[PDB]
C-alpha cells in the first residue's frame, strides 16, 4: 500500500504479526512463530546492466 | 407553508413547513406590519426527551428507526460498526441523532418531508465559476492556522487483555483549493499530535471512526468564506462551486454549505455560504439535564 | 460576516442600511474575541 | 484543580511502606499515565474500626474500581477488585445459583451449598471439615486416613 | 453520547450466559426502561484475582446501586 | 422587545433616539436564534 | 467601557464614529445586567 | 409493507423469528425450530405467457 521498496529485502521477524486489522471478540490470539520466506525486491538501474 | 419563487413567471419550489410563531407590532412613528416564522417539519424532532435501548445494531439504524416513528421519510447511508449497545438517555431525538452522526464524519440534511445522513459530497463537478470582477457583490474569506493538525490518536482500556488499545487516523481526501496544505499549516504550533482518550471499553473500529472524523473535520474547515449576488434561482447545498479571482491561495473548488434567498420591495438576491464550522456539535449547545433534575 | 445566519433581516421597503451592519460586525467581534484564553 | 467526572479503572503498584501509618495503597491510572507509579489511595471495606474489620488486599498488578472525594483527582478511594477473562472467577455462574463462599490464592476453600444444606472448610492437601444435613452428622477427615 | 449524572437503581434479570466468558451480569434499569431486559454490567466485589475472591451472586428480581466509568451509559 | 429589562436606559435631555433602538432589536435577534436547534 | 478589550477597532481612514461608540455600550450593559439575580 | 418480491420464493430459515415488536417482560423466549411453509410468488410477464 506504498512502502518501502526496500522491505522485501530481510525476512519479517518472527512474533511481529499479532493483531486484526479489524478486531474481533471471538478470536482470542494471534501467533507468528518463524519468520516469512519468498520475497524479493523489483530491480535497480545497477543490477539491469 | 410553500413558497416557490423565480424570474419571470416560471417560479420553483423553494420552501416547505408550517406556521409556528404569529406575532403582532406597532412601533414609535405609527408604522405597524404582522410577522410571521415558519419552520420545516424536523421541528416536531425537538420537542421532548426519550429513552431507549438498541442491541446488536448499527448507527444508521437507530437513526432509520427514529427518523421513521415521525412519519418522516429516511434515507441513512449504512455504517460498517456494529454495537453490542446503543443507549439514548433521557435525551431528544435531534440530539441523539446528530451525535451519532457526527462519530461517523456523516451530515444531516433536512427538506421537504424528507431527512438525508451521508459523508459530504467533496468528488462531484463545479456547477457554476464565481468570478471577483466580474459576477460578485460582496465577498468575504479567511484561513486559520491554529485548527489544523498533523495527527489524531484515540486511546482506551481492554480489559480482557488488561492494556491500552490505540488507533490512529488517516489523511482524508477533500476538494483542492489554495496552494497551502493543511499540513503546512499545521507546522506553525507544531503539536505532534491531538490525543483523545476514554475509559470505558471502545473497540478498535470505533477508535479509528472517531480519529478518522477529527481529522475530517479539521480538514473540511481549512478555509471559510461569503459572497453575495444577485438572485440565482437554482442554488443548492452540499455541491462544489469553483472560486476564481481572489489570487492564489483562495481560487479553486469550493463546498457549499448554506443558503439564504431574500426578497424585499422587488429585489432578489442570494448569499452562499462556503466551508464548515471547525467546533463539535455537543461543545455549542446544553443536551444534558441538571443535578437532581434541577429541584 | 463569515456565516449566513449572522446577517440582519431586512423589513422595510421605502428606504442608512449600512450602518445597521456595520454597528453589529462590531459587537459580534467585541464578543467572540471576549471567549479566547 | 480541573477536574474529574465519573469512576476510574486503577491498577495496584505497592501495599507498604506508606509514609503514613494511614493504611493507604499505591495505585496508578492507565488514562493519565501508564509509566508513573501512580499515588497512595485509601480503601473502603465491608467493615473497619478500632483494630476491627475485614482485612484483604489485592496484589500487585490486580485491577480495581476508582472513586474520587469532592471530584478531586488527589483525593482517590478503592471501591472494590474486579474479575475478567484475564482473572477468572472462582466459580462458574449457573442459573440455580447453589454455591457460595470464600477461595483464597492457595486453594483453601470456605464454601456453603444452598442445594443440599452443606457447609465445608477444606485445605488442598485433603483435611476437610463437614457439616452435613444430607448425611445428618458432622465429619472430620484427615490426608492420613483418619476419620 | 448524552451522559448520567450520579447513581441509579438496576435490577437483575439474568445471571448466565454472558455472550463473552466475562463474568457479567444482566441489569435493567427502571427509569430508562422497565420492558427491555437491560445490558451486561460487572461486578465490583470485595475480594478478586485469578481464580480468588469472594463468590457471591444476587438472584434474579434483586435491588443493586449501579455507577458508570467516565459517565457513560 | 417583549421583555422590559431589555430596553435602552435613556441618559440625555437635549436632543436618533430611533436609531439605537432599532440596531439593538436587531443583535438580541441575531444572538438569540443563534441558540436554538 | 471599564476595560480595554471591549473598545471597538477603528479600520477607516478617511472620516459618525461617536454613534458606533455609544451603540456598543447600550449593548453591553443591557446584557451584562441580564445575568444578574 | 413493501417487501422485496423475491421473498416468497424461498423458505425461511430455521431460527430467524425470536423477537417481539413490542417487546414486553412477562415473555421470556421465543424459538422458531422449523422453517416456513406454503409461500407463493405473483407472476411474471414470461410465466403469464
Amino acid at each position: 500500500a506504498g512502502n518501502d521498496p526496500n522491505h522485501l529485502g530481510s525476512p519479517l521477524a518472527g512474533g511481529t504479526i499479532s493483531k486484526l486489522a479489524v478486531p474481533q471478540p471471538e478470536v482470542k490470539k494471534i501467533a507468528q512463530p518463524y519468520t516469512s520466506f519468498g520475497g524479493r525486491v523489483k530491480e535497480q538501474p545497477e543490477n539491469f546492466y | 407553508v410553500e413558497i416557490a419563487a423565480g424570474y419571470d413567471g416560471s417560479d420553483q419550489k423553494i420552501f416547505q413547513g408550517l406556521i409556528v410563531k404569529h406575532a403582532l407590532k406597532v412601533t414609535a412613528n405609527g408604522d405597524s406590519m404582522l410577522m410571521l416564522d415558519c419552520r420545516g417539519l424536523a421541528t416536531k424532532l425537538t420537542v421532548g426527551r426519550h429513552n431507549r435501548y438498541f442491541v446488536d445494531t448499527k448507527d444508521s439504524d437507530a437513526i432509520a428507526e427514529i427518523i421513521a416513528q415521525h412519519s418522516l421519510s429516511a434515507d441513512v447511508a449504512a455504517t460498517q460498526v456494529q454495537h453490542p449497545e446503543i443507549v439514548q438517555y433521557y435525551a431528544t431525538d435531534w440530539d441523539f441523532i446528530l451525535s451519532r452522526a457526527e462519530m461517523n464524519g456523516q451530515i444531516v440534511v433536512a427538506q421537504d418531508e424528507k431527512i438525508k445522513v451521508k459523508a459530504p459530497n467533496t468528488s462531484g463537478a463545479p456547477q457554476i465559476t464565481l468570478t471577483y470582477g466580474v459576477n460578485l457583490l460582496e465577498l468575504e474569506a479567511a484561513m486559520d492556522a491554529r485548527h489544523q493538525y498533523q495527527a489524531v490518536k484515540a486511546t482506551s482500556w481492554n480489559y480482557a487483555d488488561q492494556a491500552l488499545v490505540e488507533a490512529e487516523a488517516s489523511e482524508p481526501t477533500v476538494n483542492n483549493q489554495g496552494n497551502l496544505s493543511g499540513r503546512q499549516l499545521a507546522q506553525v504550533i507544531d503539536l505532534s499530535a491531538l490525543e483523545l482518550r476514554h475509559s470505558g471499553l471502545v473497540a478498535e473500529p470505533e477508535l479509528k471512526a472517531w480519529a478518522d472524523a477529527q481529522l475530517l473535520k479539521s480538514r473540511l474547515a481549512k478555509i471559510q468564506g461569503r459572497v453575495k449576488t444577485k438572485g440565482y434561482p437554482d442554488a443548492k447545498v452540499d455541491v462544489l462551486i469553483q472560486l476564481a479571482g481572489v489570487g492564489d491561495r483562495f481560487n479553486g473548488l469550493a463546498y457549499v454549505s448554506g443558503i439564504r434567498h431574500e426578497i424585499v420591495g422587488g429585489a432578489w438576491d442570494t448569499h452562499i455560504q462556503m466551508g464548515l464550522p471547525p467546533q463539535w456539535f455537543y461543545q455549542e449547545v446544553d443536551i444534558i439535564d441538571k443535578p437532581a433534575a434541577g429541584l | 460576516p463569515l456565516e449566513i445566519r449572522e446577517l440582519v433581516i431586512k423589513a422595510s421597503v421605502n428606504e442608512q442600511s449600512a450602518i445597521i451592519a456595520a454597528c453589529v460586525e462590531q459587537v459580534l467581534a467585541i464578543l467572540q474575541e471576549k471567549s479566547e484564553r | 484543580l480541573p477536574g474529574v467526572n465519573g469512576l476510574q479503572i486503577g491498577v495496584v503498584v505497592q501495599l507498604q511502606d506508606d509514609p503514613n501509618g494511614e493504611d493507604r495503597i499505591l495505585v496508578k491510572v492507565p488514562i493519565i499515565d501508564a509509566q508513573a507509579e501512580g499515588i497512595w489511595a485509601r480503601i473502603a471495606t465491608l467493615d473497619a474500626g478500632n483494630n476491627r474489620g475485614s482485612f484483604f488486599r489485592p496484589e500487585v498488578g490486580d485491577e480495581v474500581i476508582l472513586g474520587f472525594l469532592n471530584d478531586d483527582p488527589r483525593d482517590p478511594v478503592v471501591l472494590g477488585m474486579l474479575n475478567s477473562s484475564a482473572k477468572p472467577a472462582p466459580l462458574r455462574a449457573t442459573a440455580e445459583n447453589h454455591r457460595k463462599g470464600f477461595f483464597t490464592r492457595s486453594q483453601m476453600q470456605l464454601t456453603f451449598d444452598d442445594d443440599k444444606k452443606i457447609i465445608t472448610l477444606q485445605t488442598p492437601g485433603g483435611n476437610k471439615v463437614t457439616i452435613s444435613d444430607e448425611d445428618k452428622g458432622i465429619t472430620l477427615t484427615d490426608q492420613n486416613g483418619n476419620t
